[PDB]
């Protein structure tokens, strides 16, 4: 089928000079409902993804589903967050690149 | 791990469409499809429920997004030792599923009457039966399917058993221990509660749905917290 | 053990229904349910010494059964 | 007996041991570390892990936790392979059971203690985690094996030596540390430039006892290597080189205490009256010499350590020197696992002196109390686990004897048989009496 | 349990040097159900029997420092991961889900 791939960038060591293990150990995506906003329109979703410093980010999903697989993996258990983010993202600490798809 | 939810059935699909199109993955034990007696027709989903988990991992990845009767089909999980569930429903709204190993390998005794709880095949069980004490940061207890406030409840062997032994202590949130002494009351902790170490049994874990109880851990009762399904 | 923390309270209970409360389970030899005297009232939570160690920890397993106002009583050693 | 069964828990026994011993070398690899590093410099060949590893204490991934106990272990696996080395020496060295094994079929028993007792028998005492020793060794210690002074192989203990080395030379000229100095001499020096004469009587004495006192310091520190190994290594050594001793310009010397010009002179003094004599009665002296040696050698860190230990201590003051000596106590006898009213009272009665019996012979400080006394836990705990329930008819008198003649003083009908004789006969007699009838 | 025992062993002493045993079950009783692998204890039944057929192995004499070395690669041959993520369970239940800034839609 279809699916879809995003790209999120981050900072360049230019800011994060000023680290003190505070969950400095990744970003976290959750697909939220648009029924509750700071509430004029609504009725579709989004791809929240956040990291601690930088602003949060959504991005629509018109279709009600894709790329929803099943069964991937071989059913390992580290829930890490949910079975959303171990199943398909991926975070390039050493570049600061996360990837979601 | 057992149960699965499968959902965006067509009118036409029954029990026996169900069986037929998921035995292949393994041996089932029970396919229950809510209805609407106002019509007699089944609301478009049901819960499947397999003998073992592994079979019915391998279910969810082949028939999710899978055809039956000409359209799209959803499965997922719907909430050696066993593994049981719990369907909370807090004042009139469902919550979602709780899901359990039991440790049957630890304390075998201990592990058989809560899934034998958890079935009702000794005639008697959880189901319709309450959270009654639910303190925030602590711990939810159930299991008094008689009395219903901590004062009732009976085991699968009579009214009380032995404490088996207390090789697994209370480390963290979302572990299953016995009330006491033992016969059918229990509690989910809601942390680290190792000052019970020793007094009480523990006997199993969350798996799926630490969310849903702290949804119950939300209402410690200020609303009704029921168990309005379970088995295994 | 012989005496207890006990959380969790509304103001209408006092060191009577304390008294009497405990004594159920087995009898409060002192008991401290603080009153405040700023605002004249009390915020709940209460200390038990007992005649010795045993009935105090008896205490500890019995004990929080007790729901005063609908609600729930921590007791726990001290 | 079939003796498949037996070689079969033999080689299931050694499975388990070194299982044991295996498990104890994981949680901490310090314990095989140690020991490898010492074996290195006495059997060169020995290859040895990865610095690194050494270091953060790890075997493979992980940092295992730095550990008394690494030697308390020791021996314990030592014991454990003396075990092994046994049932491997041992070792070395149908349908008619089936029948007998009918024999008793009823017993009510259950049956779970052969692997478990044994497992059990060689796992890391207590209830459930105080003493690190396994039910095999429970009563191993190792304080009647090292003194407070040794720190379990920290150092080794000399004053006592430099006391008995005063007594010999015969004066006090030499200090603690100036006797150091003298065994450091000990592969030519403790021979050629000798504190005293080789031939003195007292000397000789002493260096036998030190010797002696080395070795089994060596061996004591290291269990886990093969004493027998080194022993007959160093016989060997000493056997077969020990003209060993060679000189560009005096030749040969020979431990007779002369030299040779050439190794021809000094085969045919080999074979003389003379070193027939010295090699006859001086041979156990010569050789307990050169076992100083060796040994001393191979504990080169040990003595080092001590010696530094001794101008440490030596440059103290006093409270320093009693604080260190307070530490190397406290390591010594520790565990080797860690887990106004004046006439007010008068006028009340109290603060007066008084005694209960019952309760441990207890002290009361007033009369009220006492009188409190006789409704408590305590009180009512040495009545009831005594025999004597609780009640107010005893509160009064304390002493524990009284009350048992007390409570021996706090603690029959007729069925009329047939005959008109049984109205002396029991209820229960007649009924028995209907059974029979 | 030392009936049980006794005749797994003993069947499992036999049934190590395999034809005596299957003459057994059609000479003879409720007794030997543990032949079937249905019957639990038949697993450990494998377990004797291989363990006596090892013993006939080297029915040659054991020579075994070695000892020691040996335990050592026996020793050479998860929870920081658990901890980790607890943090960001932790962090991703307590970030506002509602501080929304999209850009654009698939």
């Amino acid at each position: 089928r279809p699916g879809y791939k995003v790209t999120k960038q981050r900072d360049s060591e230019m800011g994060q000079q000023s680290d003190y293990p505070e969950i400095a150990e990744m970003p976290r995506h959750r697909f939220m409902s648009a029924y509750e906003q700071r509430p004029p329109d609504r009725r579709w979703q989004y791809l929240l993804m956040a990291a601690e410093p930088y602003e949060t980010i959504a991005f629509k999903v018109p279709s009600r589903e894709i790329d929803k697989a099943e069964g991937k993996f071989w059913t390992h258990w580290n829930r890490e967050t949910k079975q959303f983010f171990l199943q398909f993202h991926f975070k390039m600490e050493k570049p600061p690149a996360p990837p979601s798809l | 791990k057992r149960v699965l939810y499968v959902g965006g059935l067509a009118e036409e699909v029954d029990d026996k469409v169900l069986h037929a199109a998921f035995i292949p993955f393994g041996d089932i034990t029970d396919i229950q499809i809510p209805l609407d007696y106002e019509t007699e027709k089944h609301r478009g989903f049901a819960f499947v429920e397999f003998e073992l988990a592994e079979d019915a991992a391998a279910a969810i990845d082949n028939m999710n997004e899978s055809e039956l009767f000409g359209r799209t089909i959803r499965v997922n999980l719907a909430k050696s030792n066993p593994q049981v569930y719990m369907d909370i429903k807090i004042g009139n709204k469902p919550a979602g599923r709780i899901q359990m190993l039991l440790r049957s390998d630890v304390v075998p005794m201990t592990a058989e009457n809560f899934r034998c709880l958890c079935t009702h095949e000794k005639g008697f069980g959880f189901k319709g039966s309450s959270f009654h004490r639910i303190i925030p940061q602590f711990m939810c207890q159930g299991g008094d399917f008689t009395n219903h406030n901590g004062t009732g409840g009976k085991s699968i062997y009579g009214k009380k058993f032995d404490d088996e032994n207390f090789i697994l202590k209370h480390t963290g949130p979302g572990l299953l221990s016995m009330a006491n002494t033992n016969g059918s009351q229990f509690f989910l902790t809601c942390d680290k509660t190792d000052w019970l170490d020793g007094k009480h049994v523990v006997f199993g874990e969350v798996t799926e749905g630490l969310d849903v109880l702290r949804q119950i851990e939300a209402q410690g009762p200020k609303q009704k917290v029921i168990i309005a399904d379970c088995g295994e | 053990d012989a005496t207890v923390y006990v959380g969790g309270l509304d103001e209408k209970v006092s060191e009577p229904l304390l008294w009497e409360l405990f004594l159920q389970a087995g009898p409060v030899v002192n008991t401290h349910m603080p009153k405040d005297r700023v605002t004249g009232q009390h915020q709940g939570y209460g200390f038990v010494e007992f005649l010795s160690e045993e009935d105090a920890d008896y205490a500890i397993k019995i004990m929080n059964m007790i729901k005063l106002y609908g609600k729930p009583i921590r007791v726990n050693k001290a | 007996e079939t003796i498949l069964e037996q070689q079969r828990r033999y080689h299931e026994e050694k499975e388990r041991l070194m299982d044991v011993m295996a498990k104890e070398m994981l949680t901490k690899k310090s314990t095989l570390r140690d020991q490898i590093n010492s074996d290195h410099r006495t059997r060169a060949m020995q290859d040895r892990y990865m610095e690194v590893s050494g270091n953060l204490r790890d075997l493979y991934d992980d940092k295992d936790g730095l550990r008394a106990e690494f030697y308390n272990r020791l021996k314990q696996i030592k014991e454990f392979h003396r075990k092994h080395p046994n049932e491997i020496c041992v070792p070395m060295s149908l349908k008619a059971r089936e029948n007998p094994s009918e024999e008793a079929q009823n017993l009510v028993e259950f049956t779970d203690e052969e692997g478990y007792g044994r497992y059990l028998d060689l796992h890391d005492y207590i209830n459930l985690k105080a003493s690190e020793k396994l039910d095999y060794i429970t009563y191993l210690s190792i304080f009647d094996q090292l003194f407070d002074i040794p720190k379990e192989r920290k150092n080794a203990e000399y004053k006592r030596y430099l006391e008995m080395l005063l007594e010999y030379l015969q004066d006090y000229t030499d200090r603690v540390k100036p006797l150091q100095d003298q065994n450091e001499l000990f592969f030519e020096k403790k021979w050629e430039n000798g504190t005293f004469p080789g031939w003195p009587k007292e000397t000789s004495s002493a260096l036998t006892h030190a010797g002696a006192h080395l070795d089994l310091s060596a061996f004591s520190s290291w269990e886990e290597l093969a004493s027998l190994g080194l022993d007959r290594l160093k016989s060997a050594l000493l056997a077969l080189g020990l003209g060993t001793l060679e000189e560009r310009a005096q030749r040969l010397f020979s431990t007779k205490s002369l030299e040779s010009l050439d190794t021809s002179l000094f085969a045919k003094n080999p074979k003389s009256k003379g070193t027939k004599r010295d090699t006859e009665r001086n041979k156990d002296i010569a050789f307990l010499e050169a076992q100083i040696y060796e040994y001393v050698e191979i504990l080169g860190e040990q003595r080092h350590l001590t010696h530094e230990n001794v101008q440490r201590k030596q440059a103290r003051t006093g409270e320093e020197r009693e604080e260190e000596e307070e530490e190397q106590i406290s390591e010594s006898e520790s565990e080797d696992e860690e887990n106004i009213p004046y006439w007010l009272y008068k006028l009340h009665g109290l603060n007066i002196n008084y005694n209960c019996e019952i309760c441990g012979n207890y002290t009361y400080r007033g009369p009220k109390a006492f009188q409190r006394h006789f409704a408590e836990w305590r009180h009512a705990h040495g009545m009831r686990c005594l025999g004597i329930p609780n009640t107010a008819h005893f509160a009064n008198v304390t002493q524990i004897e009284d009350a048992v003649s007390l409570w021996a003083k706090l603690k029959d009908t007729e069925e009329e048989y047939e005959d008109s004789s049984g109205n002396v006969v029991n209820k229960k007699t007649y009924e028995d009496l209907k059974r029979q009838g | 349990s030392a009936f049980d025992l006794d005749v797994v062993k003993l069947t499992a002493q036999f049934v190590a040097r395999r034809q005596f045993l299957t003459q057994l079950m059609q000479k003879e009783n409720y007794q030997f159900d543990f032949l079937r692998p249905q019957h639990s204890l038949f697993n450990y039944f494998t377990k004797l029997v291989e363990q006596y057929t090892k013993i006939l192995i080297p029915p040659s004499k054991l020579k075994k420092r070695e000892v020691l070395d040996q335990v050592c690669y026996r020793v050479e041959w998860r929870k920081k991961e658990e901890e980790e993520k607890e943090k960001e369970r932790v962090a991703y239940a307590q970030i506002d889900w509602h501080d929304f800034v999209v850009v654009e839609t698939v």
